[PDB]
């Protein structure tokens, strides 16, 4: 396979700086002109620079003087993006692309996952994981949602699985919203009622840029 | 610098159907690409110099235009065809992207199945109150949600949030949640939401008292 | 006729067993005496580096003994052939081109000295000459010479052995086999007529001449340039303007020779003095450029690697080019023994260079390595000036291994002989012979 | 003659405008015309492979279906020869030959449909033949028809543009526009007298020929081998003794195929229907081959390179040279329009690849790569049996871009092209145009 | 152009060990690689090739799989399996490139060497002890300087003073063998002005247990 | 397999002397390879295809021969051409290599400068004792080394090394190393060891008192 990895993008205070690494394997990484775009979040794809072969040309988007500073290091067969003075327009989802053409106009041939950048004065901070067990009169029907909330943490993202992924179906946890510099979000699952509380339902919440990992057992109420 | 504008920014269509969407430019343009991504995915390579589709793309997929104005065609539609469809050119430098396309599944109305939490001991404790309401699995994706304490309409820290459209059942979710101080949590009784959708005019109302 | 040609085809490619052992013997030969005449003009201009450190500290001093040392040797050439074989001046190209069509004649007991040494003279200098016009002489003589050895009859046997020494001389000249054969089918044999040159035999003698180089030469290829960038479909269209640039110069190069032999024949009107003294004056200007300005001077194979990869300003490219068209016309108009084939890459380059330069900055949507365009141009002022395309796009594909290429070299080519063609433009060789044989009759 | 050379030379390389802007047309043309030969030809292999597909239980019923999809298609071109055009049987570059000469007649209004839907059929039923001898054959008529067309006058402009034309078909159905040019230049133009032919004419249509190859192609080459070690010197002598066996096979498969040309002519004794039937059962043993064993069947371009990356066995080997050097004989001296060239390079690529591995085990003393020999190979029976070594080495050159195999190459080529003149062969497409105009004076 | 071989140090009879040759500089593949050994004090011994591909893989006349060559052209790195491992095998490995002229083909770049004991020893350390004048400082123009690298196993160990800056001045000695272990000595001498006045250190470094010392020479006053 | 053997295994010569060592082999080989191996370096292409200089090596050498009989010849040796010398073949298969030249170099006297070096405090910390005598940069190698503790003559645990010769001055160096337990070293007191060297007929002598 061609495979386009890059890393290295988290959060950074305003005016401060990154560098951004994408890792190529898979095909000769010389020949091969390297290209950076970003996605600003709900916003389109916004094209950077580029980066010829024996880097002899780097092209930008009109911007700036030391904003971006592609590099390539051919022999570690790694592409890199300084981003210097950085805004918080400069937060957004970075790819990394290798370049090819077919009649000669250029296209974007192949891209990677992407590396998240978050550009804000908030201090990473740990979720708070809460239960949510329906009420005590509960409308015992067939099915019965159950939830948690994970609340208060700093930045994104967390990743929350049911009984260690294996409750696979079923599940849908929503998109965080953000308020006063911190992050809430809420899972859903539904089970079957001969399921819970007959088994254990439990929900797993790692938030990775604070070391948490937890584990909330839903228990009945009252 | 050369603008492309995608033009239905978001659409539905049901599948086994015939689907169009259009890149405009600013001024002329050669040989367009356009790619498809899925949420979390890597932008994929999908056609192009105008027309070429890339080994894999089935061939449901086409593309055509001039000048212009160029545009992308699904000849009958699949399930795994919902995805973002963006055009791009580069005939001029520097290149651009379109807005994008977002195409989503059509599929028969669905109502919520409505699903109210009360606070758990765990964040009363901290002296936080949040009251978490579910809006699970609904077509079309326009929904309302309100909330009635001690049958009183209240609009102050509600904080709602849909998913994308499902998988599976191709449907939505909508997540509403009142966040109130411990203090002000106990001063009343009946906590209550609304959903108001399309599928019906009488609201499913789902709520828990404290006693 | 059908009858006839029934006949023919059945005979057809049946070399007689004599002329292919001929050919073989000419390859080896011609090939030992290009790799022989290769090694001397490199330890000449050796000997001559090591003089300007015995006495490196006076600079005037410097460029005196720089100067002299290139006159002394300019002048020893152009001696060695007005006295001894006037023929031998120039390339010797057109001469070879008149042996094949019986109008000159190859006294190979003179010019093979002759060639020989007085090339290392000029070559050895530091003047801007090839070694081409050398060694395709000095192989067709050597053609002519075994000819007259083993007393060999027929048309057949004089033509071949004439051409597989001049095509085994240009191979050995650049380790271009391919480019050698394809010169005596394309440009050497005679051009209005039907001809016996047998081509199996020009491709034995060619192997023999292209082995002997491989046994004295072997690690280092003439040019490394390495793999270069494709071309898109949508790039050709600029290689055809760059050969339409070379179009028109084409010509406009062939008629400054031809006015710059005359002009240069004005200087010395046939005096052997004036002439070997003016000739000196060259050389040393030539070896003092070598000093002072070293890409102005040279028969150019150096600065093409260099100026394939970038390493020129613009402001360079345009010196040089400048600069070497006129040393190239100094040094070849003069009449001094040596190609311009060689000098003629040199300049090609360095114009597709600078035109890939301009092309770059100005289509960034097409991704350009100016150095496609520098390969490009190399074999453009063969296909404008001496009207060879098919010769330099193969010469040149030997010499760089970019056959990626292909499309714009060939584009670039015809755009050259096609616009030299439309300008009203003449094949170099030819309108030198021609006027050679318009001297062998207007003293009549 | 002096007074007159001195004039023919100030007046040299002068080609008529109108010459080169019509061979501009005719290589834009043949290009069009040679990539849809191509495409066609795929379309109809293709189908034959899913016809497969939805029989491909019945194993008996399997080898049936194959054998009769390429049977039909067979009959339809051996049909469409006898019918409305035989000088479109074969190859046809015997009868382009002739044609320069002035003694044989380009009947394009008949020939260019004939050659092209005719060669659709036999190629697309995947027969033992290449796409080489209808390009070329369709190029020069292609050339004709435009001079008729535009009323060209003038031996010159009818010697070339039929010739550029020719050289526009053998490019496109390589991607060799060199191998195009030096094919005119050695092989097809009038051999024995000087001829008007403008190369610069030639290279013109073969630039737009191969233009036409790359918009519809690219980004692919035909074969792709990979980059090859190098030969050094004391490893030139095994290429030598290479040339010297293909020099004396040449000719033995030379009387093969002129001396089955015969034998298969007694089998229909002239007959359009007997022929046809005959090419059914040539045709349909092909598709059939094609799916039991598909390397003893097709032009053949598909195993040059899994044998010259060794991928096969020495007797795998040894099988695909005797059972396609019967499938070749079989296929083009039955009259079925098409060339022989490209399965000729497949011959020449599995005979040295096997004289590779030879090599190989005798001499671990020289790191051998057995793909080198593969490669000088590959184009040694287009110098022992045609006798265009200049065209056979360059057109493998463009072919295969291991420049650095220049030397064994050529040392291969003229190895086999000397001894096939020292063991009494001769150029197969001279002697062909050579039988052809002797049954046309009896 | 480099060739940097590695994996090699102790193994018990019998048992086995992989040595790692990291190449960088060239084209690395096209281009055959090869093994030649030498036990110490004696000649060259050619182990095996492997040509680009690992189509071919010659051997010198070993038995089963007593050797085995490998390259991964994706890392750059030739590879080298010893089995069986017997008292023959204590040599200095040698990885290197392969290439001809006319033909015959030659070791054209060898890398340094990797060094393989077979003894049924443990691997040990060396204690790195400094040598100073006594309380005679007797001064000439010179001094002399020294460290004393003791009790280390296998071989061998790389003595340098200030990271080499020191390259003039230097005698380190063959190591002397007893109870199964090591020993040996560096001299440097340096101008008397250079000294104490500015630090001298010696640095040892074993790595067949990844050690490095760095000792400075103190005056004992 | 083709076995060589080299002509000397050890020559000695002066700086200025021509030089020659042989290559014979058991079979006819051809075009033959050379290997420069200077002390404590790798192996170096030093001649190949017999005669053939790699880049770098200097005029002085040469090769040839053919057959059997191959030399290498240096024409006026030089004192850095002080090597252990390898040939090898690979016109048949396996390749082998010659069993080495090693040229040594005479060269004027040179006397031995000796240092004297008491146990370290590191050292006695860890029980044991080792008294160490530098002698540096002596010539000819013939050297003796006495030590003597307290005027007496100790003969046991003392060990000796000697450097290869020295590719640019063609020294030599040796160390004496004299091991005893902590006790036996405090139990006495003035060390002192002796060097013997044909530049002096009086031995060099330095020693360390432990008061
Ligand atoms: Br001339
Ligand atoms: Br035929």
């Amino acid at each position: 396979e061609v495979r386009l990895l890059e890393s290295g993008g988290g959060l950074v205070q305003p005016g401060g700086s990154l560098k951004l690494s994408c890792a190529a394997s898979g095909f000769d990484y010389s020949r091969y002109w390297m290209s950076w775009v970003r996605q600003a979040p709900g916003k389109g794809l916004k094209w950077i620079g580029e980066i010829n072969p024996v880097s002899s040309t780097i092209n930008y988007t009109p911007s700036l003087k030391d904003k971006f500073i592609i590099s390539r290091d051919n022999a570690k067969d790694t592409l890199y993006l300084q981003i210097s003075k950085v805004r918080s327009e400069d937060t957004a989802l970075y790819y990394c692309a290798r370049l090819y053409y077919g009649y000669g106009y250029w296209y974007f041939d192949v891209w990677g996952a992407g590396t998240t950048v978050t550009v804000s004065s908030a201090k990473t901070t740990p979720p708070s994981v809460y239960p949510l067990a329906p009420g005590s009169a509960a409308a015992a029907a067939s099915m019965v949602t159950l939830g948690c909330l994970v609340k208060g943490y700093f930045p994104e993202p967390v990743t929350v699985t049911w009984n260690s992924g294996s409750l696979a179906a079923g599940v849908h946890t929503f998109p965080a919203v953000l308020q006063a510099a911190l992050y809430t979000l809420s899972s859903s699952v539904t089970v079957p009622s001969s399921s819970w509380p007959s088994e254990t339902v439990t929900c797993n919440v790692a938030h990775p840029a604070s070391s948490t990992k937890v584990d909330k057992k839903i228990v009945p109420r009252a | 610098d050369i603008v492309l504008t995608q033009s239905p920014a978001i659409m539905s269509a049901a599948p086994g159907d015939k689907v169009t969407m259009t890149c405009s430019a600013s001024s002329s343009v050669s040989y367009i690409h356009w790619y498809q991504q899925k949420s979390g995915t890597s932008p994929k390579r999908w056609i192009y110099d105008t027309s070429k589709l890339t080994s894999g793309v089935p061939v449901r997929f086409s593309g055509s235009g001039s000048g212009t104005s160029y545009s992308l065609t699904i000849n009958t539609m699949e399930a795994e065809d919902a995805a973002t469809y963006y055009c791009q050119q580069w005939s001029s430098h520097p290149q651009t992207f379109g807005g994008g396309t977002k195409l989503e599944i059509l599929r028969a109305d669905a109502a919520p199945t409505v699903s109210i939490f009360p606070p758990s001991s765990e964040q009363l404790t901290s002296g936080g109150a949040s009251v978490v309401c579910f809006l699970n699995n609904f077509y079309p994706k326009d929904i309302n949600v309100k909330w009635k304490i001690d049958g009183s309409e209240r609009q102050n820290g509600v904080l709602n949030s849909w998913t994308d459209q499902d998988s599976k059942d191709s449907t939505y979710s909508m997540s509403s949640t009142l966040t109130l101080t411990k203090d002000e949590y106990e001063r009343h009784n009946s906590y209550t939401c609304e959903a108001t959708h399309k599928t019906s005019t009488s609201p499913i109302v789902k709520s828990f008292n404290r006693a | 006729r059908r009858r006839q040609l029934i006949r023919q085809l059945l005979e057809r490619d049946k070399t007689p067993l004599a002329i292919l052992f001929m050919a073989a013997v000419v390859g080896t030969l011609v090939g030992l005496a290009a790799v022989a005449f290769d090694k001397g003009v490199a330890w000449l201009q050796n000997q001559r580096m090591g003089a300007l450190v015995h006495t490196a500290d006076n600079y005037p001093l410097l460029l005196t003994v720089a100067f002299l040392c290139s006159a002394v040797l300019a002048m020893f050439g152009y001696f060695l052939v007005r006295k001894y074989a006037p023929e031998a001046g120039g390339s010797g190209i057109p001469e070879i081109e008149g042996a094949l069509e019986d109008q000159r004649p190859v006294r190979w007991w003179r010019v093979l000295p002759v060639k020989f040494f007085g090339g290392l003279g000029t070559l050895g200098g530091g003047m801007v000459l090839g070694a081409d016009g050398p060694t395709v002489q000095i192989g067709g003589n050597i053609g002519r010479m075994v000819l007259d050895i083993f007393r060999l009859k027929g048309d057949e046997a004089r033509h071949t052995l004439l051409a597989t020494g001049a095509a085994a001389g240009l191979a050995a000249a650049f380790n271009a086999p391919l480019a050698g054969i394809l010169f005596i089918i394309e440009e050497m044999r005679p051009q209005f007529r039907y001809t016996l040159i047998s081509i199996k035999a020009v491709f034995i003698g060619v192997i023999m001449s292209t082995i002997m180089y491989r046994i004295f030469n072997h690690e280092v290829a003439l040019i490394d340039v390495g793999k270069l960038s494709d071309a898109p479909l949508n790039t050709l269209w600029l290689y055809l303007i760059l050969g339409i640039i070379f179009g028109i110069f084409g010509p406009i190069f062939n008629k400054w020779v031809l006015g710059m032999q005359d002009l240069l024949h004005r200087v010395h009107g046939g005096n052997i003095t004036k002439w070997v003294l003016m000739g000196g004056a060259i050389g040393g200007l030539c070896g003092l450029l070598g000093f002072v300005a070293p890409a102005t001077s040279g028969g150019g194979a150096n600065l093409i690697p260099i100026a394939t990869a970038g390493n020129f300003s613009m402001g360079m490219l345009v010196f040089i080019f400048v600069a070497r068209v006129i040393t190239t016309l100094l040094c070849f108009s003069s009449g001094a023994p040596g190609g311009i084939f060689a000098p003629m890459l040199a300049l090609g380059t360095v114009l597709g260079t600078a035109f890939g330069m301009v092309a770059v900055e100005l289509f960034p949507q097409y991704h350009l390595e100016a150095g496609t365009f520098a390969i490009a141009g190399m074999g453009a002022l063969l296909a404008a000036s001496i009207r060879a395309p098919l010769t330099g796009i193969i010469l040149v594909l030997e010499m760089t291994d970019n056959y990626q290429l292909i499309l714009p070299m060939i584009i670039t080519g015809l755009g050259a002989t096609l616009l030299a063609q439309f300008t009203g433009g003449k094949p170099l060789y030819s309108a030198i012979l021609a006027r050679t044989l318009a001297k062998q009759e207007a003293e009549q």
